[PDB]
């Protein structure tokens, strides 16, 4: 049984800075690429970030670019999402999504719960 | 492609069959996944590979990409298939939703 | 070594290509747990009649095929197209076990290419099979002392089957040119006999049971495939691979290839494959060679010097191979980059040679305006060819020159006029005496 | 494959000597292009004073606005003919993934077959032509002989027109009119040389029969040559060694046979190109550093 | 076994206002435009008879249905709301599982019922569209005629498209993206066999 | 000075010792000595390997006589250019340029 489990997500000012935390149990967590997609309560799914398999090779969405910062320990089978300089538009709930590859063939099997970042003064 | 339209809403009757279209410029020519996700619930693949479903999806999905148009099929549809359904795509390394379709069962 | 030679005379000189080595081995085969049911084939009470020969499909399945010796007392395989001990090592999308009995005589008509009574009217195996007939006496079990009468085989019929093709039809047969309204008659025969099997019969009238087993080594995707245990996937290193029983060696990289669901492979020109769906994660990836190039050897003669400069062939400096380990690279020599100048032309690069800005003539030809020289310590120099010295012409108007002395030149031209004449005792050279 | 490798090793020599054969027909190239082009012993320059009798030199002289510095016919004779394969570096990436198949020269690469790269640059044999063109039009025919002797263009003109017999008085009188003849040549040449695309079809026939030489001999590996299969890893992954030593020799022979032919049309077509360049080069010697009488 | 180009197809118009049996020949190529579901499947064998076995194909909602025994077929076979056939016994196959351009391939080599198929969206055009692979069925029968069949519930109307493959010779042209764009029928005119 | 000339002898020499060291090459056979092959295996065994070797041989026999006529035509043009050279510069003076 695949389970991600999301953590990290609190109320911010904006400017401010998160780390947000995945942790996959239940699978090979080196042979995934690993992916992080937010969704704002009442809008669509948007792609963050994704990191390759051994995080080697790294892909941000140009919304996110410079700012975000996604990173993996293989060893603790976690996924990192380094958040800072946090915008009002930052505001949404953030998945992790495990897929085999980000050539075109492959889809995100595995969905997280979900986390919250919601930023306001 | 990079913007994959997608019409706001499909109303279909217990029964019927519901065509959840996905928009793209040549869609065709990429893979098309297609995901369902429930009022406060994470999101369900459901298509893979344009044609393809997981494990444990309902046999009465179904789907293609040909031209510049991916579209969803569920046929008979059912009170369980209400939910938003999404369609999905890649592009150098990066994935590109579409806006989101909500399938309401009467 | 390869001007099987011990001197060398100055010149560049082609040897063999470097080539990075695979550094691990990735095996990939789909992921199936149950084992395939040849227990029942092998094992059954009794077996079909050849006309009404039975075929069970097999898939989904791990496919052990050095279990089938225990399950039948038969001496050895009879395959096609494959053999019997690579079986483990392979996929195949579907496998068909085709059984049955006939006599000991007839077993050499289960075989591609045959003709006889069982081979045109009761079981056919096309030209083209791909598979293995496993045959076993079996007196012991489809004999009776009055003979056993269950076991069948068509006679008569108006044409050959087709291969896998079946006919259960008992209509009766018209030998002559009247009619026979469903009357066995004169030259009205019932289309099937009846094997008479008996104990006392010899090898060759004795009942044997028939496995046939048919395949696909074709380009497809599998179910069936043989104990073999996959490792991880590794991308974008140099690996030997083995997808589905497909081996090679190369590096892995994420495909944007749309493969229809029916395809597994993706073949070029030269029909190997360079693009394949990994059977677990059915993702496509693209096959490239790992690394490789051509690799000349300056040298001035060795009666001048042991040192020697090396090209890299059509090869940016910064691919020019540095796999550490005499198992990650052939040829297992070494010339450091650091320790020997290099430097970049367009035919390559070269490798234990200072490049300068003076132009010579051109000594050893290294190509695309650059030539090579053992100069002065002497060392081995490279530069860019000089075509000779400019030359200015003061022209005007009204300017002429006018040679005032002249000079007497001799020289020589040498031009071949014949060859050697040769004459071949065609027998004495390829046949002696 | 190591099994087809040491299977090859029992054939002898025939693949060394394919190797020596290719070497010594890309040597030879490199000897035929020196032969035609490297013909003067200096490379002449003229003054910038560009004034020759009336006679325009502009569009075949070099242009130095250009890094080739090519003429402006040259130029468009560059242009006229398209290579398969220059010779020059090609970077891990161009074969890799989506770009190799639309390409055969990755294909032939993948499969041992390379194109080397002239000796002589294209900027060197431009190099040589001016040299050549600099020399004619300062000196007439006194540099193929010894030093390069400068006289005005005219009294050369009045050289050649005796040359072929005709009295010196007639090039003098009509010589505005016969440097206006020879610049509207020139600008035909020119314009003719813009329109017409396929011009130069012997060049790029050369280049055409080279490419499909090797495409053919790429094509020539997915042969059976009465063999289960083309391909010698499933083969070897599908008979143990016994019976797929008979395969793999049988598509040895065929491959053995593919490259024996590539190499003999090679050796015969190089031949044809080696009188080629030695008529060129008899042309450069009797036309360009004199004068012929040579009816044609 | 291609279908040969500009050959000569018969476009059938089945009425029933509230059937002779067609030859398989080597495969046929099966089209049918028409959307009322009334096509639902055809009927392969050589006598139809309890005499012989015969293959029969069946689609619905949901599902499609494959066998292959022996079927005392009626003349006039066709769907209710069987009438298909009177009897079936001597089973030893099963198998389950703008206009619309629907067409199909079906050829029987050795023991394999092989079937292409392709639904294309149309404004018989004049275009190329590449059939993928749908089935091949393990089935050693002998089939020269076949019969399509209807669905009935009242006025039914039904057209649809045959023609008959024949051993050829293809060129077919590849894109860059996989896609068969273009072919070439080597023995349809001097031109064709020169390309 | 005389490359050219020492380089034809040198062509020819190197090819008649290719076509000799031929002679060791099994092309596939168990033995490259039809000897051995004669006393080892008996007539339709020995047939097989023997038929090997006379393919191999007859390859590098017809190899050998191709190279030979290439470079037999390549010597004729330089013959039939030192005849004319004879003709043009020793029978007489010659005007045409190098
Ligand atoms: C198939 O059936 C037809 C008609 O019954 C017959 O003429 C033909 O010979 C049969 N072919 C085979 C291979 O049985
Ligand atoms: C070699 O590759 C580098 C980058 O890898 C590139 O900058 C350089 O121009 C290449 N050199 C040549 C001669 O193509
Ligand atoms: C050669 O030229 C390079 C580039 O201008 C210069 O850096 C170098 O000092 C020169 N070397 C010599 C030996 O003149
Ligand atoms: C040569 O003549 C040209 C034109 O007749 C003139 O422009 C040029 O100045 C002259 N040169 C000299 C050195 O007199
Ligand atoms: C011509 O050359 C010879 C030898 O080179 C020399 O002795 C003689 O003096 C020269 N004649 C003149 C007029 O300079
Ligand atoms: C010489 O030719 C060039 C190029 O065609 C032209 O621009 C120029 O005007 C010409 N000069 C004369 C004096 O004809
Ligand atoms: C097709 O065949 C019919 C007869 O079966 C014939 O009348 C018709 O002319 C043919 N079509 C063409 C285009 O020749
Ligand atoms: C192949 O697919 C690419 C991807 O967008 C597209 O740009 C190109 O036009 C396609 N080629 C053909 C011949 O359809």
């Amino acid at each position: 049984q695949v389970q991600l489990v999301e953590s990290g997500g609190g109320l911010v000012q904006p400017g401010g800075s998160l780390r947000l935390s995945c942790t996959a149990s239940g699978v090979t967590f080196s042979s995934y690429a690993m992916s992080w997609v937010r969704q704002a309560p009442g809008k669509g799914l948007e792609w963050v970030s994704g990191i390759s398999g051994s995080g080697d090779s790294t892909y941000y969405a140009d919304s996110v670019k410079g700012r975000f910062t996604i990173s993996r320990d293989n060893s603790k089978n976690t996924l990192y999402l380094q958040m800072n300089s946090l915008r009002v538009e930052d505001t949404a709930v953030y998945y992790c999504a495990t897929h085999y590859c980000s050539g075109g063939s492959c889809p995100f099997d595995y969905w997280g719960q979900g986390t919250l970042v919601t930023v306001s003064s | 492609p990079s913007a994959l339209t997608q019409p706001p809403s499909v109303s279909v009757s217990p029964g019927q069959t519901a065509s959840i279209t996905c928009s793209g410029d040549k869609l065709g020519n990429k893979y098309a996944y297609w995901y369902q996700q429930k009022p406060g619930q994470s999101p369900v693949l459901v298509i893979f590979q344009d044609t393809m479903r997981p494990s444990g999806i309902p046999e009465r999905f179904s789907a293609s990409n040909s031209g510049n148009t991916a579209t969803l099929t569920i046929s008979g549809t059912q009170s369980i298939d209400e939910a938003d359904y999404y369609c999905q795509a890649w592009d150098s390394n990066t994935a590109v939703f579409g806006g989101g379709t909500k399938l309401t069962v009467l | 070594c390869t001007l099987k030679s011990f001197t060398v005379e100055k010149g560049i000189y082609q040897t063999s290509n470097f080539r990075v080595q695979p550094t691990e081995s990735i095996v990939r085969f789909p992921n199936i747990t149950n084992l395939c049911p040849f227990d029942e084939v092998f094992n059954a009470t009794r077996f079909a009649s050849v006309y009404a020969w039975n075929r069970k499909r097999i898939s989904n399945c791990v496919a052990d095929y050095s279990v089938l010796y225990n399950f039948a007392p038969f001496f050895a395989f009879k395959c096609y197209g494959v053999s019997p001990t690579k079986l483990n090592d392979l996929c195949f999308t579907n496998v068909y076990a085709d059984s049955f009995v006939i006599r000991g005589n007839e077993v050499s008509q289960i075989a591609p290419g045959q003709t006889g009574n069982i081979a045109d009217y009761n079981y056919k195996l096309p030209d083209d099979f791909t598979g293995c007939v496993i045959a076993w006496n079996s007196n012991k079990l489809d004999s009776k002392v009055g003979g056993n009468y269950n076991y069948q085989y068509r006679l008569f019929r108006k044409s050959n089957l087709k291969p896998f093709e079946r006919d259960i039809s008992t209509e009766i047969y018209q030998a002559g040119n009247k009619p026979c309204n469903g009357v066995a008659g004169f030259n009205c025969y019932f289309p099937l006999r009846s094997y008479g099997f008996r104990p006392t019969y010899g090898v060759g009238h004795q009942p044997y049971r028939v496995v046939v087993l048919s395949f696909e080594l074709l380009h497809a995707p599998a179910t069936v495939c043989g104990p073999k245990k996959s490792t991880n996937l590794v991308k974008n290193k140099c690996v030997n691979f083995n997808f589905n029983g497909l081996t090679g060696t190369g590096v892995l990289t994420e495909s944007n290839k749309k493969f229809l669901p029916f395809q597994q492979f993706g073949r070029d020109i030269a029909d190997t494959t360079d693009a394949v769906r990994d059977p677990q994660t059915l993702e496509i990836l693209d096959i490239t060679p790992c690394s490789f190039g051509g690799v000349s050897v300056i040298t001035p003669g060795t009666n001048t010097s042991n040192q020697v400069a090396v090209l890299y062939q059509g090869v940016n400096c910064t691919e020019v191979p540095v796999a550490i380990h005499a198992d990650q690279l052939t040829p297992t020599w070494r010339v450091y980059s650091t320790g020997s100048n290099v430097f970049q032309t367009r035919a390559g690069c070269l490798i234990g040679a200072e490049y300068v800005n003076n132009s010579y003539e051109c000594d050893i030809p290294i190509g695309a305006g650059i030539c090579a020289s053992y100069q002065t310590s002497q060392s081995i120099i490279a530069y860019t060819m000089s075509l000779g010295a400019e030359n200015l012409v003061a022209y005007s108007n009204n300017s002429i020159a006018i040679p005032t002395n002249f000079t007497i030149s001799v020289t020589t031209e040498i031009l071949p006029v014949s060859m050697t004449k040769t004459s071949v005792d065609c027998t004495m050279y390829i046949c002696g005496d | 494959s190591t099994e087809c490798s040491n299977l090859l090793l029992q054939y002898g020599s025939f693949c060394t000597q394919l190797k020596r054969a290719l070497t010594g027909i890309a040597v030879e190239q490199d000897k035929n292009t020196q032969e035609v082009f490297a013909q003067v012993k200096q490379i002449y320059k003229t003054p910038p004073i560009k004034y020759f009798g009336g006679f325009n030199f502009s569009q075949i002289l070099p242009d130095p606005s250009k890094p080739s510095k090519r003429s402006f016919i040259e130029d468009l004779l560059f242009n006229k003919v398209t290579l398969a394969d220059a010779g020059f570096i090609k970077q891990y990436g161009d074969c890799l993934g989506d770009i190799a198949a639309r390409d055969l020269i990755c294909a032939q690469k993948f499969n041992g077959l390379t194109v080397l790269p002239p000796l002589l640059t294209d900027e060197m044999i431009a190099q040589y032509t001016s040299a050549l063109l600099a020399g004619t039009i300062t000196s007439g025919w006194t540099f193929g002989a010894g030093a390069a002797l400068q006289i005005p263009f005219a009294m050369q003109m009045a050289y050649r027109f005796n040359g072929i017999g005709v009295t010196q008085n007639v090039l003098y009188e009509n010589q505005k009119l016969i440097a206006n003849q020879f610049n509207s040549a020139i600008g035909k040449i020119q314009d003719s040389l813009s329109s017409t695309a396929s011009a130069l079809g012997k060049l790029q026939d050369v280049v055409n029969h080279n490419a499909q030489a090797l495409n053919t001999l790429v094509k020539q590996l997915s042969s059976k040559f009465g063999a289960i299969s083309s391909v010698l890893n499933d083969i070897l992954s599908r008979l143990d060694k016994v019976e797929a030593e008979v395969q793999i020799d049988r598509l040895i022979t065929g491959r053995l046979q593919s490259l024996q032919t590539y190499v003999t049309q090679q050796l015969i077509r190089a031949a044809e190109i080696r009188a080629s360049a030695n008529l060129a080069a008899t042309k450069m010697s009797e036309c360009v550093l004199g004068q012929s009488k040579r009816v044609d | 076994l291609f279908l040969p180009f500009f050959s000569n197809v018969t476009w059938f118009h089945a009425i029933h206002v509230s059937n002779p049996v067609l030859p398989f020949n080597d495969g046929v190529y099966f089209a049918s435009t028409e959307k009322s579901n009334i096509i639902r499947g055809w009927i392969f064998g050589t006598t139809l008879d309890s005499k012989t076995q015969s293959l029969l194909i069946v689609n619905n909602a949901t599902n499609v249905v494959i066998k292959v025994c022996e079927f005392q077929f009626c003349n006039d076979p066709f769907l209710d709301v069987f009438r298909v056939y009177s009897s079936a016994n001597n089973c030893t196959f099963e198998y389950v599982s703008f206009k619309n351009l629907r067409e199909f391939v079906f050829k029987n080599i050795d023991g394999y019922f092989k079937i292409y198929s392709k639904h294309t969206p149309i404004n018989l055009p004049q275009g190329f569209s590449a059939l993928e692979p749908l089935v091949d069925l393990p089935i050693g029968i002998n089939i020269t005629r076949f019969q399509t069949l209807l669905a009935l519930h009242t006025a039914g109307a039904a057209a649809y498209y045959v023609g008959y493959l024949q051993p050829r010779t293809f060129l077919l042209k590849y894109n860059e993206n996989g896609t068969i764009t273009d072919a070439v029928d080597c023995a349809l005119d001097p031109l064709s066999e020169t390309k």
